């Protein structure tokens, strides 16, 4: 993901 | 060298707070949702996907106030192509003096860690607000836990923390209170  | 340049002068005397993005200030996902506060296009291998972001309750008051009290810094394990647009849309008041993303964390034992030593501040005047205790395993004494947030529109934990931070903002040494 580009998120955590 | 360090991740941050020297604090600019009105901030020298201020505690630096490192604030986390995901599950702390917002919660995002690729699953559409009608009430997203933000929609962000993110390109992954040449395809644009949509990220839907919700703002945690009272996030606006929180950042405005924290932005006056502290030298606030965004530190996230998310990638900039997502976090930078969110920070742009979320931070109307310029609370964030700087932004740090996945490449600035240390990858250790599975996790992306926020290694506060790498900031280049004096750690007696540093705090990390982060919903995941794994993020600050190198410095758990500098931490202000905060519950993970997803979509509870009754959440008040950002409002309710401001009084603690107001008094924290005054002390000479944060360990003096978090021991
Ligand atoms: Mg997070």
């Amino acid at each position: 993901s580009p998120t955590x | 060298q360090y991740l941050l340049p020297e604090a600019k002068a009105q901030d020298s005397d201020k505690i630096c707070v490192v604030i986390n993005l995901d599950e702390t200030l917002v919660h995002s996902s690729f699953k559409p949702v009608n009430n997203a506060d933000f929609i962000i296009p993110v390109e992954i291998d040449g395809v644009v996907h949509q990220v839907y972001v919700l703002k945690r309750p009272h996030v606006d008051e929180f950042l405005q106030r924290m932005g006056e009290l502290f030298e606030c810094v965004l530190f996230t394990a998310s990638l900039a192509k997502y976090a930078d647009p969110v920070a742009d849309l979320l931070d109307k008041w310029g609370a964030f003096r700087a932004r740090l993303f996945r490449e600035s964390c240390v990858f250790h034992r599975g996790n992306y860690v926020k290694d506060l030593s790498r900031l280049g501040r004096d750690l007696r005047r540093v705090l990390i607000l982060d919903n995941s205790p794994a993020s600050y395993v190198f410095h758990p004494d500098n931490a202000v836990p905060v519950a993970s947030w997803f979509d509870n529109m009754s959440d008040t934990e950002l409002h309710d923390l401001l009084p603690f931070f107001e008094q924290l903002s005054r002390v000479d040494d944060v360990y003096s209170v978090l021991r």
